[PDB]
């Protein structure tokens, strides 16, 4: 969903 | 049809290949691919490679689900830095779900439905010619990219000269080797900049040869020690690079942009594709330039569009129009870089297109007083509107616009929007080191 | 009148002081002085010293103008660290046009005009005490600031301790030597933060203590090795700097915010002041927060307000009214930073609470359902309002609104928008190593 | 004017 | 006195303290402003409460005769070759011929402040230059349009930077000599100039600046090598 | 005469 965070 | 399956096992059979890499292209425009061996390829080409699609999705993706992984025989390419342990060869895969229908979030499928829509119009074909721009950087002891350009150049100069080196005259003949028509190559404005130049081929041949291009650009510059680069404005205070479209709409008859009886040898099919061109260019700018550093290179002053206009010869306009006629017209986008997804970026600008030719669409007045010279407010006046400044606006006239929606389908655009609305969020609350350069000791 | 000019004379002989510092506060808060001989302080209180105002400005500054120097005889004040050849001493003065008028483009006579108002509508003095907070950093061999934290603290702890450094200690026991009037000091929620409390002054004498204690605290931080920064958000992830004002307003009777027989002991002049405050809030965000880095501090998630409401008790209310009631009833501000100028905030917060009283506005119900908790769709239905996301958008709410601008007089109103406008075109032009750290690879 | 630029 | 006061201390802590009008590329030069005022029996001379400006019949004749000759002893008051790289538009420093109450870098300002206190301001001036030899010709050159009694052109207050040179050339605003070798040639067509320095003085400030600006227009500089020794 | 050349 978001891991580049 | 180029190539049939007997003559995809031919190939691999003779030039020794154990490696097929099924590549295709996610949302983001990230080249990704599944690699198989060769005594897998004859079930590669029955279409019964299962993969998982939410890697289209990217980063945002959530849930996992299986899809099929139709690959392209056309598209055939054996890589030549493979060594002797057996070739490497790729072809670009198609994504079709486990009922046997293309999947609606692939870029590729969503380009080939509105390609699609376009011969239910009428026309045939949809020509592109891609001028993408890249820097080389100096890799460092570690093989890390640094801050040093590879040459002072400059405009057209002969600046790698011979004895050596010249990099872009390397990457142009394993091009040519490999298989791509290339028509010229040369040096750009900015220094260790270089353009390479395509031949006009069809969209979705031209989408592919972008990401062939990229790739093996990349693989040769790391070669000879240097990175390749497509960030739109790695600089600052240096030329950006860019990656104008030259679009060409064809028919039966042949090019439907140009007509001898017209005014400036236009058709009003190329005037129609103007206006829809020039009215929602606010809507897919974001689509056209989605990274945050892509705004960085809309900026005044470095032949960048910045205001949504069209003209034949001016200092840097949205949207030019060449001086070649007949079969070769053709309208330039000159906002488009190459960080972009060439799948979306074409579905979005054919959409618009369409769209203007179905409303048929008055296009305004060309324009030629160099617009730079007034102020926003004295421009404002007349049709002459500014792109937006940041990828937030850019996102908010995606959310307003309906027929860029309608263009990029709702898996897409919904993906889409979710990806760069994290990157904006993520960019927003960052601290650079401009902040504390500029506000440490003085507050 | 706290002192005269005999008694001024007098302390400059019996100290043996050598040289005197005339200083003020240009727009963007920056305090910038004139130094004088001892010989030239008749001169100097005949109210005859000229000197260019156009430094007012700042550096939008284009002519130069003559403006005079009358100076204020209460804020006489020697510094302790002058050494033994003549001591230096300071005093906070007024700027004046050439023909005996004080200069409209002047912060703190902007004040005095806004406070002149203030007491035309009846009331007698606007009590502030501010909260403002500090980082500590640690210098390099070069006597550079660094990135390094003095200590790795916490809310309220005891972290510092005894046996040498605690550089809160020493710098709280120099400002009560230098004459100031401090409540407590602690150490804040982030690491290498800390906090020092001030006693309830009038508006102008609160501010000129504020600027007085940032150039202390900054000289006495360099004196044990450290440096003192009062940037909103120097590091990501960690909690910010703020500037709380706890204001009070009051009248020939007393307090004119308590009220035993009122609605949470609260008077209705209070609620005036509340929903003035909170309707012009939108407004004057930008003067509160002028600086690019001070919108980084207001995220969720480190108790900085971001949304327009208050209460008595919750998570990062936009306005907060403490506990306390009779003489020390109070409204409090959170969304001031240490990099505001104090002059420009009292004055803008002044105008919208006495808008407020004066149209008799009704303030929104009070929230305590932890609105954090919903989306922002979910509490737009309501009264909650978002405050601006960027310095850019506060400016455009600057230039919509116009109690703001009354507040702030045409002139003082023009250069702030002139700088702040290249402010934000210079921050956003440039490219910075996020930017290469999130596309230089990938594309 | 602009020394900042 | 200060000069050397100030070099020496400077020197003590240290520090090297420098007049040079531009030191540095792209950054603001030094300049030696000159109030100037002119006494009388009564008072001062160039105060009159009944005059327009409040200023006197006599100030407007020194403002005339100090704008007519100001490309005359431009030279005098700027004589280095780096005086000259402080005379360029956009670093405060005068570019025009004219006078102002109130304008961004006026050749000549005139301070709001009246009565004893009432002077004119030269803005051209250098710490470089001589003070003897700027204040005697600054002298000659305001007792000449004293004597002739000329009137001084009307004040420029529209920004004169916003027009081109042409489109400023057709009023009475002219451009400052550009060059050393420049302003020479006018010292050597101005002849009160010539009276106010002396016939010595003239001749021998004349030789030197010849000699300094034959030096500087020979050399080769590192400019030209970074722009030439690669391209050709 | 000439020391500076
Ligand atoms: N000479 C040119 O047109 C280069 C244009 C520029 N490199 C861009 O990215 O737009
Ligand atoms: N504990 C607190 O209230 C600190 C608040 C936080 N430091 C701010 O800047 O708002
Ligand atoms: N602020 C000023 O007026 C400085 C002027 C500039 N330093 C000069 O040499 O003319
Ligand atoms: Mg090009
Ligand atoms: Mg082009
Ligand atoms: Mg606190
Ligand atoms: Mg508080
Ligand atoms: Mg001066």
């Amino acid at each position: 969903q978001l891991p580049r965070f | 049809a180029k190539y049939t399956k007997e003559d995809i096992f031919r190939f691999a059979d003779e030039q020794n290949v154990k490696f097929i890499r099924l590549q295709f292209t996610d949302i983001l425009g990230i080249i990704k691919n599944v690699e198989i061996p060769v005594s897998q390829l004859k079930k590669a080409l029955d279409n019964k490679i299962m993969f998982d699609g939410s890697s289209i999705e990217g980063f945002v993706r959530i849930e996992e689900s299986d899809m099929y992984l139709f690959p392209d025989l056309d598209t055939w390419v054996v890589f030549p830095w493979t060594a002797e342990k057996g070739k490497v060869a790729r072809m670009i895969c198609d994504i079709y779900n486990p009922d046997m229908t293309p999947f609606a979030g692939d870029p590729r499928a969503n380009l080939k439905r509105v390609l699609k829509e376009m011969e239910e119009l009428g026309f045939t074909e949809f020509n592109l010619g891609p001028e993408p721009e890249f820097f080389l950087f100096k890799l460092d002891e570690n093989r890390r990219p640094t801050l040093e350009l590879n040459d002072s150049g400059g405009y057209f100069d002969l600046a790698p000269t011979d004895l050596g080196e010249n990099c872009r005259r390397d990457i142009v003949l394993e091009l040519e080797e490999m298989g791509f028509e290339i028509e010229a190559s040369h040096h750009e404005v900015a220094p260790g900049q270089h353009e390479i130049d395509f031949k006009y081929e069809d969209a979705i041949t031209a989408c592919d040869s972008i990401q062939t291009f990229k790739l093996v650009v990349k693989t040769i510059a790391r070669k000879h020690g240097l990175h390749a680069t497509f960030m739109p404005k790695p600089l600052f205070g240096v030329n950006g690079s860019g990656m104008h479209f030259n679009m060409s709409l064809f028919n039966e008859k042949g090019n439907a942009f140009f007509d001898e009886s017209g005014e400036l040898e236009l058709s009003q099919t190329a005037y129609h594709f103007l206006a829809g061109m020039l009215k929602h260019a606010r809507g897919y700018t974001a689509v056209t330039n989605p990274t945050i550093n892509s705004f960085k290179r809309l900026v005044p002053g470095y032949e960048a569009p910045c205001y949504i206009a069209w003209s034949g010869k001016n200092r840097s306009p949205l949207v030019r129009v060449p001086s070649s006629r007949g079969l070769s017209t053709r309208l330039e986008l000159r906002s488009v870089d190459p960080s972009a997804n060439p799948y979306l970026a074409m579905a979005v600008l054919l959409k618009a297109g369409l769209s203007g030719i179905k409303d048929e669409l008055t296009p305004p007045a060309p324009v030629d007083r160099n617009i730079y010279g007034m102020n926003e407010e004295e421009r404002e006046a007349t049709g002459i509107y500014d792109l937006p400044e940041s990828l937030g606006h850019a996102l908010i006239e995606l959310e307003k616009n309906e027929i860029i929606k309608d263009g990029l389908g709702e898996h897409i655009f919904e993906h889409f929007i979710e990806a760069k609305t994290i990157e904006c969020d993520m960019f927003r609350t960052a601290v650079h080191p401009w902040e504390r350069e500029q506000y440490l000791e003085i507050y």
